[PDB]
RNA sequence: UGCUGA
DNA sequence: AGGACAGCGTGTCAGCAATA
DNA sequence: GTACTGTCCTCTGG
């Protein structure tokens, strides 16, 4: 049973101390799915403003 | 930073074996080629692709036009057709060793790729 | 029964006096922001890339 | 010494079967492959007969060793018969539509046997024989048949011979393939048989390797190649052409050929060291024939054993089909990828090691800015320059210089790495002891001689290449400028632009050329200085960018004096120069102390560098910095002074010395017509090179010596006081939301403050969306009036320091870098954001953020940012501006990954399209495209000066022009009379002839007695044979009573003569020029004959010499044979592109046009102009309202449904509010209910019930005639006032709310509309130049339904985007022009100009073969190489088909040019060279 | 544009650690113990690079085609040299001999760490804290560079022409914080 | 006879790079030269001289060509 | 497959 | 012959770890 | 993703 999840991959990721920002931001990223990257529509990366305080407006990777 | 001359020629198609590790080199690709004839600077594009990739200079029973058919004798080694026998029919042609490939991946499947030597 | 010019400053391109523009961020990261004119006289559309 | 023998064609066709047989050392029978320790088990996969895997063994078949040894084949035996995966579905085919009885087709002997002589033509090229046999057969026993055809058939192939080899070419390979696709997709169908009636043994296959016969047995490969061998015996005389001499059994597999060793490479996988993918399909077929090998014994030693049988057949071809596609057979595991996966695919085989092979002799590495090397030069960081060699051939003239790098050495940078011995090879000279590499430094002279593998030599030829190459420029060829101690490779700044280089991080690679051959193409063609301007519109490419433009801006302003040593030392830090005197110019100012004037140094820059035997150029054009840039003051009215006479606006260079203008982007940029540009045309484009660097140079000495250019922060503040009318104005702006929305939702003009947020709230929470959108735009317009006003109220005038003096502006506005929109958002505005050209989105609950309540009038909760970049923005801005950003980027990536398949499509399909050696645009098979390049020739680089409006700078330079290119010598070895008569009798005819659609004709020219005919001499008589009675008598006139061969009316009424570039030839025949340029040339004739009269400066040109001067012009812009124009083509269509209201717009437009040719299109429109008389002005209105669709759901108010007996009241709407722009009336609108609704009524009723388990009287009664559920409806004598309808099913009916049924039907039921048109409309002005025009556009398309407004309506003019539609009413040479414009409709939306020649080429090869066809997939069938076609898509469906076909290919395609290493066909390979003896 | 004796005098100099995990268990299959670091005595090939345990010593310079490592498989006798091949120049800082988990091993198992000294050249790309990245194209002599009438003398290089385009604004404010912090002592937030 | 009397890019291109191949595999230059090593760099001065004896053979587009001279055609 | 660079 | 539908398709560009 | 080809699928015509 695939855990009531939706996902079978890259639930874990290595933790690379390049810096301390770079790993201090592993334990605060927030995974909207990786399902996701493989879409033609781009609506699950809107930045809505029900994420106001709760997710970062500017801290997303740029590509 | 990469600089490649000569080096890992894969097995499977002769060509560069690309990476950095080892000598790699860089694909040209097929957007590329389409740039380099524009120039209308055929040679270019034959000097490059066939004299730093795979040229390769196989035999063809010129009289039945099959890559297959020639053949060496165990050891004068004078190559003879296996389908036909004769052994003065046979002649070089240049050809790449991905043409080679093709033709032996088309026989895996009893198609025949018959070929016109002149 | 009962109960989109832009704010429009001023390049010419087939006659003159004053166009208006759309600015929309058609870039990545790195780079800087393009920007769309349109025409009075006439609606010729520019999209330059900054 | 190389074969020398090439390839003429390669043709695909299947193995026999019993060839392959002696083309086999062995078979092979070991399952187990790999040895306990890894190496070849005997009489395995990998066997030592099979040749050598590796270099570590000899093979037993021919002794010799890996890398010399070309591999053999073997073969797994099978133990019984499989059918051959790829001809299995034909064989299906030719086993459904066939009587297993009989042994014959079903198909009627008619189409047998026209389809055969069909193919018996084909096969030679004849290609109306094709439709002549078909209407032979149609206007006609099977004897009886087979002899009216056969007699054509073969007097056809009989005169019509010799054309064999001229039958491989399209149109001839698109007939073929329809017929047999019709074929094969129409009659091969089951059908009963002709001969017995009952035939029919319906095979019927499951999932491949399983085919079922019925009495439901299951088909075994051999009782099924026993009816294939017995049905080619009865249908062999058809087949053999429809798949040719096929031999049935090749439809069938009796052993399996196992590929050389060589090509099968054991690598590793998950839990196993050596593995190849195909040797482990190739195991398990070998695994299963040892169990069917077993079965078969145990019945020698003799249901479930002939059971078992028949499951390991069926899994011996499920495995046999794996082998071949992996994806063939789904139900299997273990299952690594077949043939098809090795061939077809990006990954593949043909789009990687076939068409993208790896390069040997290449660098990549980032790339740093030089600027102090030539713009045709590139540093090479002497790390690639001691590894790169070039193999040069040593002689009695190089030797010495070769002695000396042989003596350097591997390591020292003049050196070599090694020397190839005559007919030995590759002595190394790589040691470092010095002594050997002197030892081997004679013996150079002591057949071919040693080679030197010299370095890189400070002088070398290099290709340097970006990867996004979407361009002919993104590849040029630089002169190996060798730089010490760095890893970067630097390049010129000018050359950044082509290949949109950014000093950021840009890895780039460089090729070596190794040949001699290729380095002279490098320097001819792909040079860098050939490459000045972009092959897309011919624009240049290259020029100075950023601080050598605000450098430039600021020293040949007005006011910049120099002393004699800055003069000096600015003139020679330009030049540099290393031949000949510097010729300086005297002191502009003399007196008070000597001093000049900076223009005087880019002037004395300038007559240095023009070469010295040509004459300094003349030049007048604009500035970039417009005249009004400098008005600090406001400017006062001279009474006699026009401003721009003398302005800084206006560039005036005389004789090479400039002498008014600021020379800005304008020139030393990407523009056109500027300086640089007008040097590449007069002087050649090494000049113009030379001219950048020089430039370059000198404007960084200015600003690093003198001067020096900064952005602080008091550029970019806001004067006060300015400041206080933006803070007021961003005040106002607060209060623009309620009467916006409100006055957009059309409510009560006021009263209404919550009815205003209920009603957006409903427009938020509807299904259509849009009457959202309304609110959206009409709100994002009340924000933009506060901007305007904000924009200006600080942008022009609110700066604390003005142009010349700020260094943002004049950085923006001398076109350095940015935008006046990026000076503005960083003062005074950030602007409204727009996410999909609509404000940001809102939540689920109506608020557009946290901090904004819910449906909130202010236009700051819709995205409108009045904070600027000088003083930050709050954070909900900050929110919506990352939204945005972040929008861009994610558009960014998608809009790339759909533009490289555009083009990757197109460049596939236009690639082989060149200019041949008479100016006839051909294809790879000789097919004519065009028969005239641009339709006049005249490639596009070379007539950007054959513009008019640049006569006058050719008149003015034309001593230069002379000398520098046509000379005297080409002016008179021209003979221009064949030409110059025929424009003569061009011109006679057209002043005969002024209204050219008059229809010209010999009788109608004697139809001037019409008055000698109308007065007494027709008066009596009828319609005797329908023409009339005055028409018999000019017929009488006419016919015999009129002179024998002096009755030449005709002269009077002859054709106008045909085009000059049609008869005479462009190329060898001078003055024969278009008709469009000679028109040009006599008006600037007649305009400057009429200047030289007025003018005070004496002309030494006559109006016929500059005639002669623009004629050669002309003939020599003439794009060379062999130009590959179609390739130009379609990188200019991409690059655009890739790089970058109700219509459809972008790449969705580009591929519905190009890639899918659709009848289908998103937006389709119309627009016919509207006659301009009065009447037709009102009949318009009516018009308008006459196609609009009404439908009942658009006309109703509510229904009312009670229910087994259903009763339905509509209660129509009032007519007040509709009938006001549908034009409908009550009656028509009821009558629809009784004979369309309420019958459509029980039809879906039944649609449902199938599959569930006075004269009110006349009406009435005729309508239940028809039906017999309806008991009776109503009246409504008075405005539709209560018209319900009964209905009652009484037994046993599934009663739910049927409202659902009668509204679902009452919404797609329409009253009455034109087919295809949804909607006109009147856009009241479409021209400012007699702006009295009105244009009817419409949202549907019905081109018929509109000829019957031909009075009220100009049915000429009428314009539409479907271009199927326009191809079906007016024809295909119609179509083309609707293509070019819909393509340059759509790239002008962006500011994007391709050059029509380009369109014209695409349009003409889409249109080619009389139908609009799609430039895709599909469109490839109808090509004549089976080669290309395979490099593109489907490369296994068109194998499949060539091979099936006996395809033959002829190497004349660039793709098949390249895939069996040829010179391609076109640009530098197009002729021979033919040593003489 | 970086000033050369800015650069010269220590401007952002750096360094990687390339920690190599050497568990010999490869190269062979459950045999004999063809694993344990070490010289069989006077190998011509081991001079003195090695240190008789078969590992380079502590603080020693690497550079392609030196010897790395030496196994003996111990029951032939027989020794493999296993020479560096990484074509740049570094120094071992530590190795790291690892046992089995349950204090058992037998010298198969080491844990190298070179050091390999990356300076800022010429392609390095540099940033600041507004996204304006870039690489470093010239080391512009110290000489060569615009003095201030203070004495003093940029070390950085920046084009003015990144801001027109991208709006940094904050770069401009961030100079003149940074500027006054350093003159007066102070940390501006 | 009847193609441009000219000599497209194309060909001057080719024609240099095989006057230069040949050059290079130590073919008499009747050219003079005056101390280059460069191959390509003598090819140009042969074509400027009119002194290459190569016969371009352009091809119509069915086959049949036309033999033209390197010295009798127009190089611009 | 997770990353990263244009 | 009005459909119903099952069926193929592509998708810029190079590196590293690592592991099937 | 949508739109194309394709594929019959078998419904009223001699
Ligand atoms: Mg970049
Ligand atoms: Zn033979």
């Amino acid at each position: 049973t695939g855990l009531g999840l939706l996902q079978d991959s890259g639930l874990c990721v290595v933790a690379d101390k390049l810096n301390f920002i770079r790993y201090l931001s592993h334990f605060r990223c927030v995974h909207r799915g990786a399902d996701f990257a493989k879409m033609r529509t781009t609506t699950v990366r809107r930045l809505l403003p029900e994420s106001w305080g709760f997710l970062c407006p500017v801290h997303t990777p740029d590509g | 930073f990469q600089v490649r001359t000569t080096g890992a020629r894969d097995r499977v198609t002769n060509q560069p074996i690309g990476g950095r590790n080892v000598q790699g080199g860089i694909r040209f690709g097929e957007m590329e080629r389409d740039a380099l004839l524009a120039h209308g600077t055929s040679f270019l594009l034959h000097d490059r692709l066939f004299n730093c990739s795979d040229r390769s200079v196989a035999h063809v029973c010129v009289k039945c036009g099959s890559l297959l058919s020639p053949l060496l004798e165990k050891p004068n080694r004078k190559y003879n057709c296996t389908l036909c026998s004769r052994s003065d029919t046979i002649d070089t042609v240049s050809v790449p060793y991905v043409f080679r490939y093709f033709v032996a991946e088309l026989a895996a499947m009893n198609i025949k790729v018959k070929l016109d030597v002149v | 029964l009962g109960t989109g010019p832009v704010v429009d400053r001023r390049c010419p391109r087939c006659g003159h006096e004053g166009m208006a523009y759309h600015t929309r961020q058609m870039r990545s990261a790195d780079e800087g922001q393009t920007v769309f004119y349109t025409c009075t006289n006439c609606k010729f559309q520019e999209k330059e890339d900054s | 010494n190389m074969p020398w023998r090439r390839l003429q064609g390669i043709s695909f066709g299947m193995y026999s079967a019993e060839e392959l047989k002696k083309l086999s050392v062995k078979s092979i029978t070991n399952p187990r492959y790999l040895d306990s320790l890894g190496n070849p088990s005997a009489n395995g996969l990998y066997d030592l007969a099979l040749g050598p895997a590796d270099s570590k063994e000899v093979c037993s078949t021919c002794v010799q060793d890996f890398s010399n040894c070309s591999g053999h084949l073997g073969h797994i035996e099978l133990p019984l018969t499989v059918y051959n995966p790829l001809l299995f579905d034909k064989l299906y085919l030719l086993l459904r539509g066939s009587c297993l009885n009989c042994h014959m087709l079903t198909c009627p002997r008619a189409v047998i046997h026209l389809l055969l002589c069909q193919l018996r033509v084909l096969e030679v090229g004849a290609l109306q024989a094709v439709y002549e046999l078909e209407r032979i057969l149609n206007r006609f026993s099977a004897s009886e048949i087979r002899e009216e055809l056969e007699q054509y058939t073969t007097e056809i192939v009989q005169n019509n011979l010799l054309g064999s080899q001229g039958a491989h070419v399209k149109n001839v390979c698109e007939s073929k393939s329809k017929l047999i696709a019709l074929f094969w997709k129409a009659h091969m169908n089951a059908k009963r048989c002709p001969h017995c009636k009952t035939g029919r043994s319906v095979v019927r296959k499951e999932h491949n390797s399983k085919l079922t016969i019925t009495f439901r047995g299951y088909l075994t490969p051999t009782s099924a190649r026993e009816h294939l061998s017995a049905l080619w015996k009865n249908e062999g005389f058809f087949l053999n052409y429809l798949f040719s001499r096929f031999n049935p059994s090749v439809f069938f597999l009796d052993f399996l050929v196992v590929p050389p060793s060589r090509y099968r490479p054991v690598s590793r996988l998950g839990d196993q060291m050596f593995t190849n993918g195909q040797t482990v399909n190739l195991q398990a077929v070998m695994k299963d024939v040892v169990l069917i090998r077993k079965l078969l014994a145990l019945m020698a030693q003799e249901q479930s054993l002939i059971d078992k049988l028949y499951n390991i057949w069926i899994r011996l071809q499920s495995h046999v089909n794996i082998v071949f596609d992996s994806e063939m057979d789904k139900l299997m595991m273990d299952k690594y990828p077949g043939i098809r996966q090795i061939l077809e695919k990006k990954e593949g085989l043909f789009r990687k090691h076939m068409m993208g092979k790896r390069v040997d002799y290449a660098a990549r590495s980032v790339i740093c800015p030089d600027m102090y090397i030539n713009t045709n030069e590139i540093g090479i960081p002497m790390v690639f320059a001691t590894k790169l060699t070039y193999p040069q051939p040593v002689t009695p003239w190089n030797v010495q210089e070769l002695r000396q790098a042989v003596i350097n050495g591997p390591n020292v940078h003049p050196g070599a790495s090694m020397v190839i011995n005559e007919d030995g090879s590759r002595t190394a000279l790589s040691a470092v002891d010095m002594t050997q590499r002197e030892a081997v430094a004679k013996q150079l002279l002591t057949q071919g001689t040693k080679i030197v593998c010299r370095h890189v030599k400070n002088g070398d030829i290099l290709l340097l290449n970006r990867q996004p190459t979407l361009h002919r420029p993104s590849i040029q060829a630089h002169r190996a400028r060798i730089l010490p101690e760095e890893k970067v490779l630097r390049l010129h700044y000018a050359n950044c632009k082509a290949y949109n280089a950014d000093f950021d991080g840009d890895e780039m690679n460089a090729h070596f050329p190794q040949s001699e051959l290729g380095r002279a193409e490098a320097y001819v063609l792909a040079c860098t200085d050939q490459q000045y301007l972009v092959p897309k519109d011919g624009q240049p490419l290259a020029g100075l960018i950023q601080d050598h433009m605000v450098s430039g801006a600021s020293m040949t302003t007005r006011g910049c004096f120099f002393t004699r040593e800055h003069y000096m030392e600015l003139v020679y830090r330009g030049l540099t120069d290393k031949v000949g005197r510097v010729k300086l110019l005297s002191p502009s100012i003399l007196k008070p102390f000597p001093l000049w004037t900076g223009k005087q140094v880019v002037s004395t820059l300038l007559i240095n560098i023009i070469p010295e035997d040509h004459i300094p150029l003349n030049l007048s054009g604009k500035a970039k910095i417009t005249g009004k840039a400098w008005v600090k003051e406001t400017p006062r009215s001279v009474p006699g002074f026009n401003p721009d006479s003398m302005c800084e606006s206006q560039v005036i260079i005389r004789e090479g010395e400039l002498l008014c203008g600021v020379l800005d982007k304008a020139h030393y940029g990407s523009s056109a017509y500027g300086l640089v540009h007008c040097c590449y045309e007069i002087y050649g484009g090494e000049t113009s090179g030379k001219v950048l660097t020089c430039l370059a140079r000198l404007f960084t000495a200015y600003l690093q010596l003198y001067r020096g250019f900064t952005l602080g922060v008091e550029d970019i503040l806001v004067k006060p006081k300015a400041d206080v009318k933006r803070q007021r104005i961003i005040e106002e702006s607060t209060h623009c939301g309620p009467q916006a929305v409100r006055a957009a939702l059309n409510l009560p003009e006021a009263a209404s403050y919550d009815e205003v947020r209920g009603k957006w709230q409903d427009a938020h929470l509807g299904k259509d969306q849009r009457d959202f959108n309304m609110i959206d735009l009409k709100f994002k317009e009340e924000v933009n009036h506060y901007s305007n006003e904000i924009n200006k109220a600080c942008m022009p005038f609110g700066l604390h320091r003005q142009f010349p003096e700020n260094s943002l502006q004049m950085m923006v506005q001398s076109g350095a870098k940015g935008s006046t929109v990026n000076t503005m958002q960083i003062s005074c505005l950030l602007g409204q954001i727009e996410l999909e050209g609509r404000r940001p989105p809102l939540m689920a609950s109506g608020k557009s953020l946290p901090c904004f309540e819910p449906y909130e009038f202010t236009p700051r909760a819709g995205g409108f940012v009045t904070g600027r970049f000088l003083t930050g923005i709050k954070p909900p801005e900050f929110f919506f501006h990352c939204m945005a950003g972040r929008e861009g980027l994610v558009d960014t990536a998608v809009k790339t990954s759909r533009s490289g398949y555009l083009q990757r499509c197109i460049i596939k399909h236009l690639e082989g399209l060149v200019v041949q050696y008479d100016l006839t645009v051909r294809d790879s098979d000789g097919s004519v495209v065009q028969f005239l390049y641009g339709e006049d020739g005249l490639d596009i680089p070379k007539t950007q000066f054959l513009q008019p409006k640049q006569f006058p700078f050719l008149a003015s330079n034309y001593e230069v022009i002379m000398k520098s290119q046509h000379l005297h010598e080409v002016l008179s070895r021209a003979d221009p009379k064949k030409a110059l008569h025929h424009f003569r009798a061009i011109k006679k005819w057209q002043s005969k002839h002024p209204n050219t659609l008059l229809r010209r004709g010999a009788f109608l020219s004697y139809s001037q007695k019409i008055q000698e005919a109308v007065k007494a001499l027709k008066l009596e008589s009828e319609n005797r044979n329908g023409r009339s009675p005055g028409t018999q008598e000019m017929l009488r006139m006419w016919y015999e009573l009129d002179e024998e061969s002096r009755r030449k009316y005709q002269k009077k009424a002859a054709a106008c003569p045909d085009p000059s570039l049609s008869v005479w030839r462009p190329d060898i025949y001078f003055a024969s020029v278009s008709e469009t340029f000679e028109t040009k040339v006599d008006d600037y004739s007649q305009e400057w004959a009429a200047q030289t009269e007025k003018s005070y400066e004496k002309s030494e040109l006559s109006l016929d010499r500059l005639r002669t001067l623009l004629q050669l012009k002309w003939q020599r812009s003439l794009c060379e044979p062999g130009e590959a124009v179609g390739l130009l083509a379609a990188q200019s269509i991409g690059e655009p592109s890739t790089q970058m209201m109700n219509v459809t717009l972008g790449i969705p437009r580009l591929r519905e046009i190009l890639m899918v040719a659709s009848a289908n299109i998103k937006t389709p429109m119309m627009s016919v102009p509207v006659l301009n008389t009065k009447k037709a002005l009102k009949r318009v209105k009516s018009l308008k309202k006459q196609l609009t669709r009404v439908c009942l759901g658009e006309v109703l108010q509510k229904i009312d449904v009670q229910e087994q007996v259903y009763q339905l009241r509509f209660q129509f709407l009032p007519h007040a509010y509709y009938q006001q722009e549908k034009c409908l009336r009550p009656e028509d609108i009821l009558r629809f209910m009784e004979t369309r609704f309420f019958k459509l009524l029980m039809e879906s009723i039944k649609k449902k019930n199938n599959k569930a388990s006075e004269a009110m009287e006349r009406r009435v009664q005729a309508v239940r005639e028809i039906h017999p559920f309806i008991d009776d409806y109503q009246y409504d004598t008075e405005e539709s006032l209560w018209c319900q309808v009964t209905v009652k099913l009484p037994l046993m009916k599934i009663n739910f709310d049927m409202s659902s049924l009668v509204v679902s039907l009452a919404h797609g039921a329409v009253i009455y509309a034109t087919k295809g048109i949804t909607r006109c409309l009147l856009n009241e002005t479409t021209n400012n130049k007699n702006e009295k025009e009105l244009v009817l556009n419409t949202e549907g398309i019905n081109l018929p339904e509109l000829f019957k407004y031909a009075e009220v309506l100009d049915l000429r003019r009428l314009y539409s985007n479907d271009i199927h539609a326009i191809a079906n009413t007016y024809g295909i040479e119609a179509a083309l022009r609707v293509i070019e414009k819909e393509i340059k409709d759509v790239f002008a939306v962006y500011g994007i100009a391709v050059d029509p020649r380009h369109l014209s080429l695409v349009a003409d090869y889409m249109c080619f073969e009389g139908v609009y066809k799609p430039l895709n997939r599909f469109g490839i069938r109808s090509n004549s190489s089976p080669l290309q076609q395979m490099t593109f898509e489907t490369s296994f469906q068109f194998l499949k088909q060539a091979t099936m076909l006996g395809s033959h290919d002829e190497l004349r395609s660039p793709s098949a040019c390249l895939v069996v290493g040829k010179v391609v066909r076109g640009g530098t390979g197009l002729f021979e060279l033919k040593q003489p003896l | 544009i970086v000033n050369k004796a800015s650069w010269e005098r220590g401007f952002a100099h750096g360094s990687v650690y390339k920690s190599e995990f050497i568990d010999l268990s490869e190269k062979i299959k459950q045999g004999d113990s063809s694993l344990v670091f070490g010289i069989k005595p006077g190998d011509p090939r081991v001079l003195q690079k090695l240190d008789d345990d078969g590992l380079p010593f502590i603080g020693a310079k690497l550079q392609y085609g030196d010897p790395y490592y030496s196994y003996l498989n111990l029951n032939t006798g027989e020794s493999f040299v296993m020479y560096y091949k990484s074509k740049e120049n570094c120094v071992v800082d530590n190795i790291k001999v690892c046992s089995n988990d349950t204090g058992s091993g037998k010298f198969k198992c080491v844990c190298i760490t070179m050091r390999v000294p990356r300076n800022p050249t010429i392609g390095d790309k540099f940033a600041s804290r507004h996204g304006q990245k870039g690489i470093l194209s010239r080391l512009w002599p110290a000489e060569d560079m615009p003095f201030t009438e203070s004495g003093m003398v940029p070390d950085i290089l920046f084009n003015p022409h990144g801001f027109p385009s991208r709006m940094t604004i904050g770069m401009l404010i961030e100079s003149m914080a940074g500027k006054s912090a350093a003159l007066h002592g102070l940390c501006h937030d | 006879r009847i193609t441009t009397p000219y000599m497209t890019k194309y060909e001057r291109a080719r024609v240099l790079g095989t006057r230069a191949l040949q050059i290079a595999m130590c073919a008499p230059v009747m050219v003079e030269l005056e101390g280059e090593t460069d191959p390509l760099l003598i090819a140009m001065k042969e074509l400027k001289a009119r002194k290459i004896p190569i016969i371009i053979r352009r091809y119509l587009p069915d086959g049949s060509y036309e033999d033209w001279g390197v010295d009798e055609l127009i190089i611009t």
